């Protein structure tokens, strides 16, 4: 579905400071919008650049044996500043997400990254009786993440029961070692209500999935790191309540 | 009374009828809806979105990754085939099981072109030359790469472009083709050969591999809905 | 459904000949050709020999080259595998698939059996 | 004819009216049979009343087409094929019967005895079908809670989205001879909109 | 082609469209001579649209065909009528085809058996059915069929 | 309600009738129809189409092509016709088989007129002259020349053209005819005799054949649609 | 239905002569077009000239006991130059016809043959229930064709279970000796389909029998001979496969 060919090296070094962060992604160009659409203002307390910034999680290694990695919103995000409080302080809340995934290596190493943003992405138990099952905390594992295997999530099964293959409907760039070494997908906020708790719903979730297997010449880096950075985009939460400080 | 008349098929049951009927509960405030992105509006719409090809399901690769993973090895300029799959959507393994597939077993006929889309998965130095091949219907599996070169075929450089797109056209005999086995209206051959062979440069891994992804066109339509759902 | 019985396996002597076959289910076995894989313990998906039922070509690995024969019935829609002459090497659990056709390839086929093994003993 | 160039695609349309969304639903299948009868007798198990909760999740055919999606909308007709007969051989009578056939609103007191006050409802709904006729039919708008049903809930509060109960007894009292009768309900989700596609449920539920 | 009457008269030509009316006149009846009684019959028939799964046992899955049409007869009242548009897979229907690939175009598959359960006194029932070819078009006629089919 | 009264004949169920039933495939394409050529709109046009009579319907000739041909033969000069035919359709064995008479034996009445063509198949050289005569209804058949002559008749030379066209008017009683023997509404007789004789050169073969075509014109309509088919 | 009476002898001899062709027709004119159509295009690769030119098929004699002969179409053009390669390279195919059978006799010969070209022309066999039967080899005699009898075609029954007197609904003219040398037919491309698979489906049917016997004056010549001279009009074919050669 993304069968695209930017340039395949490198051009343009163009930093994306937003706030207190700064990025300075690798050009700035190919990006996927989500169904076509921008993250947009419920048509409430609107706090721009304090909790529109850059934020990044924690890197994980890239491996010959690496299954996949899966992260939830903003479940990721619940430790990061004032995102993390405006979490917390509020009953309500939605938030747009750009997920900028980067991955470098050389032009030595082979292999193939599949993001896929997968709305309301419940994880598998083949339970349709009685789903959600796995603990509130497991079904959470904040920045530092969860994985795929050969809570419980089988990588042809996009750990949920259905075959990979088909995981192109959902919104997704392929890091295509050879070309891409960044994906920005921009997520805007998808859910049954017009505003909710994000403290209990999760609205998507990051899956990247190996559909290449790594390989590097003779001898160079066993393994090659790769980086979530999101950010939320035109975000609201009604109303403070006793600033419950901790 | 205004004199009427009760004529056949009054108190029966058509399951595909569309009347109109009492509304259970009146002035009921309906919940307004919002714009939730990714509305749809037909199901050919599905179809037009690339999907990953299991190509490999062989006795150990089938229900595994391993399925989407074509492997070019390092192996002798045989023109045998590294792929070769048939245009029979229900009437071969490989193009059921994409959502295109998932869509063509919903109907009895299917119309229009389709798109096979080869992305390269292999490291940037490394270079050579494929064929991707097309053999109309009713046409012999072209088993040779002079036999495959004949036909429309696309000569997909790694080297350069990472990414090949072979739209396959509408060379059928009826208007609407059979989703089914027939040979009144059989679809033919997608094959690829090596039009040079693989050059790696250094020491860096032999072998590489292939991904397949497959949509519908514009002019891509289904008609009489048809079902098949097990216990 | 398709259906492809692996039958004529088993544990024999080195250079003891034996004859495999399949029962081909579902289709007319003339549309389509017929092959073995062969795979040694823990190692890959590797070809042996396959022919095509319309034109009867045949193609061998260049490894078993000789002393493996490989032959169609259209009338029983069974193919025989006369792996003749055995070696230490030919202990791979064997398997056969219909081709579109026709040749020894990487997988390139679609509908496979379940999986016969086949042990060259060797004293 | 022969050609592979990498346009868009080739033409424009062609006639895709019968594959759209409202086509693809226009259907109305099975979602369930429930079982009443009217005892003379002392049963329990059967007594009258047959509960059944509004749901798609128990049936497989129109249960996988709702699948392809994740959210919707949808005006849920309802259709109700009674058919009766004798139990016990004997050239035993009955009168033409009826039945009460009751769609109770989400999140209300579902009905236990066939005795309860909960079987008058002055607020909900009530059908009251007599036998030999044409099947009765009843038509409940988007009864959601949310803007949309979710045919997959990730978070947490599967009870899914709840369509309400149904419930149905003999209206017609104690006869001698002891006559049971079978409900089939069909479900035609008119007026259907849908958004967020995933990949179908490949496997067995 | 099971019939003679409209067989004939349609064989005067090779080619044909034709919305395709169809009424059902169900009648029923007590086998046994017992004094048993039965309760008002309600009968589901199916058109089952042509190349579909075609029913085995009354029990099986392609019974409920959540896409294919259905109608319940409640036996006693004015009898079933439904409309099936031309479902030709070619432009026509052809009569007489020349060629290879006599299954001639298949109109498809009717099925019905009796929805109310077992019930003491077995009642046998019979379904007639009728075709009303409207908004018929022809082509190309030939010598009519002389002798017998 | 709206006050609604049932009429007698509610329930019934008229196998003639005209009345719009539930459409059980909703929104299903139809496939467009072509100008495929031969588009008939109704059936007295089969009938304007001239088709061989098979006049020859002799014990051993009927059931075999003989029955097509009416051979002048060498013989004596007798008034006695060559051939006779009774203008009475389904009340003659003859004009039953003809494309014509198929259409008649599915009404009741026929009106309008027909023409009875004569083609020779005889050598080039060949020569001679006939007549073809008509008798209207009610009169008795014409059993020598001089008799034949009286009427309605074309004097049909073979030397020169060799084909004839005598078109049998509508000299009827009733307005509309039966198409069953009633001697109130009976046909008539059209039969053919040897004006001059056979003339033919040197050695030619002195026997050969002639054909006879039947069909209807503009004017010819038919009513009260009947059938018969046995099994 | 063909009482015509153009001539009798000869007056205007009037060469047809398309691409590599030469006809030297009686005339030209007295010609049916089947039905009142012309072959036009598809309303796709159109050769003209390539494949539309005239070929001849093989002459068969007439003789005191024939019965008749039949074609098949495209079938017995399957051996000619570029209209029998474009008919196997080609998984589709439509084409009209002018069927042109000429007979030469001389003033002293007599005798009628009515060329019938019936669409959709299935042969003899009354399985009703199973028709098409005698298999693909029989049912397609080529160029050198098959022939009717007193696979078998019976002459009353057209070869196919009507009587022969009914024929004169399809397109045809009567051959007679004594007026007509020639028989013009056009047939325009009839099928259930806008196009079709040429080698599987046969559109029409050329059908010559005789209506009146054969007589020679005295001594003469034993037989005479027919041919039937056919081209295929406003064809196209889509789409080139692997030019599979042979």
């Amino acid at each position: 579905s993304p069968n695209i060919e930017a340039c395949g090296y490198s051009d343009r070094v163009l930093q994306l400071t937003l706030g207190n962060s700064t990025i300075t992604t690798q050009e700035a160009a190919n990006s996927v919008v989500a169904y076509g659409r921008w993250p947009e203002y419920l048509r409430p307390t609107e706090p721009d650049v304090a909790a529109c910034r850059f934020y990044t999680l924690d890197t994980v290694s890239w491996t010959k044996e690496s299954r996949g990695w899966w992260w939830k919103l903003p479940d990721a995000l619940r430790d990061m500043g004032l995102f993390g409080q405006n979490m917390y302080y509020h009953y309500l809340g939605r938030s747009g997400y750009t997920v900028h995934v980067q991955c470098n290596a050389s032009k030595f190493h082979q292999g193939a990254l599949g993001v896929f943003a997968v709305p309301e992405m419940c994880l598998a138990g083949d339970s349709n009786t009685t789903t959600m099952h796995t603990s509130y905390q497991n079904a959470n594992p904040g920045e530092k993440g969860g994985t795929f295997t050969g809570f419980c999530p089988v990588d042809y099964l996009l750990g949920n029961g259905t075959l990979l293959g088909n995981a192109f409907v959902f919104p997704h760039q392929i890091i295509n070692l050879r070309t891409n070494n960044c994906a920005t997908l921009v997520l805007p906020y998808v859910n049954s209500l017009s505003i909710d708790s994000m403290v209990k719903h999760n609205n998507w979730g990051i899956a990247i999935l190996p559909l290449a297997p790594l390989n590097f010449a003779s001898e160079s880096s066993p393994e090659i790191p790769i980086t979530l950075t999101i950010a939320p985009m035109c975000c609201e939460f009604n109303g403070l309540r006793n600033i419950t400080l901790p | 009374g205004l004199p009427v008349m009760n004529t056949p098929g009054s108190n029966q049951y058509l399951t595909a009828d569309n009347f109109q009927s009492p509304c259970a509960l009146p002035e009921f405030d309906v919940t307004p809806p919002i714009d939730i992105p990714g509305e749809v509006k037909n199901m050919m719409e599905l179809a037009e979105i690339d999907t990953m090809i299991p190509f490999d399901l062989s006795a150990t690769k089938k229900n595994t990754m391993e399925m989407y993973r074509v492997r070019l090895s390092d192996k002798p300029h045989t023109d045998d085939p590294i792929l070769c799959l048939s245009l029979s959507p229900a009437s071969d393994p490989r193009l059921s099981h994409t959502m295109l597939g998932e869509i063509l077993n919903y109907y009895t006929h299917w119309a229009g072109s389709l798109k096979f889309t080869f992305l390269f998965c292999g490291s940037m130095m490394a270079t050579g030359k494929l064929l991707v091949s097309y053999a109309p219907p009713g046409a012999d599996p072209p088993k040779k790469r002079k036999e495959a070169m004949l036909g429309t075929h696309v000569i997909w450089d790694i080297g350069l472009q990472s990414s090949c797109t072979m739209v396959v056209p509408w060379i059928s005999n009826t208007t609407y083709r059979q989703t089914i086995d027939d040979s009144f209206t059989e679809g033919g051959y997608i094959s690829v050969f090596y039009q040079t062979r693989i050059v790696v440069p250094l020491s860096t891994p032999r072998e590489m591999d292939i991904l397949g992804f497959v949509s519908a066109c514009n002019d891509f339509s289904v008609r009489l809905l048809r079902d098949t759902t097990h216990i | 459904q398709v259906q492809l019985q692996e039958s004529g396996g088993g544990s024999v002597q080195a250079g003891g000949s034996l004859t495999l076959s399949c029962a081909a289910s579902g289709y007319a076995v003339s549309r389509y050709s017929m092959g073995w894989f062969r795979q040694a313990p823990g190692k890959e998906n590797e070809g042996v020999a396959a022919i095509d039922s319309s034109g009867v070509g045949t193609t061998y690995a260049d490894s078993v080259k000789g002393r493996f024969t490989i032959s169609r019935d259209n009338a029983k829609d069974t193919v025989y595998l006369r792996m003749n002459s055995l070696k230490p090497e030919d202990t791979a659990i064997y398997y056969c698939a219909s081709g579109f056709g026709l040749s020894l390839s990487r997988y390139t086929y679609a509908y496979w059996g379940q999986g016969t093994q086949v042990t060259v003993s060797s004293h | 004819p022969s050609d592979t160039v990498q346009t868009r695609h080739v033409v424009q349309h062609r006639s895709r009216s019968e594959s759209s969304i409202e086509s693809f639903f226009a259907r109305g299948a099975c979602v369930t049979i429930m079982t009443v009868d009217n005892p003379a007798s002392t049963t329990n198990k059967d007594k009258l009343f047959a509960v059944w909760k509004i749901t798609y999740k128990d049936t497989v055919q129109l249960r996988r087409k709702l699948e392809f999606f994740t959210y919707s909308r949808f005006d849920m007709e309802l259709t109700f094929v009674v058919t009766a007969n004798f139990t016990e051989t004997n050239n035993g009578h009955a009168l033409n019967q009826v039945y009460q056939i009751m769609y109770v609103p989400p999140g209300a007191p579902v009905p236990e005895k066939w005795d309860d006050y909960t079987w008058q409802t002055s607020s909900n709904p009530s059908i009251f079908y007599t036998y030999g006729t044409a099947p009765a039919r009843i038509s409940v708008p988007y009864v959601g809670i949310s803007n949309a049903y979710s045919h997959f809930y990730d978070g947490f509060s599967a009870s899914l989205n709840d369509f309400g109960i149904l419930a149905v007894r003999v209206v017609n009292d104690h006869n001698p001879t002891k006559v049971t009768s079978k409900i089939r309900v069909y479900l035609k989700p008119k007026h259907i909109r849908v958004w967020c596609p995933r990949p179908p449920r490949a496997v067995a539920y």
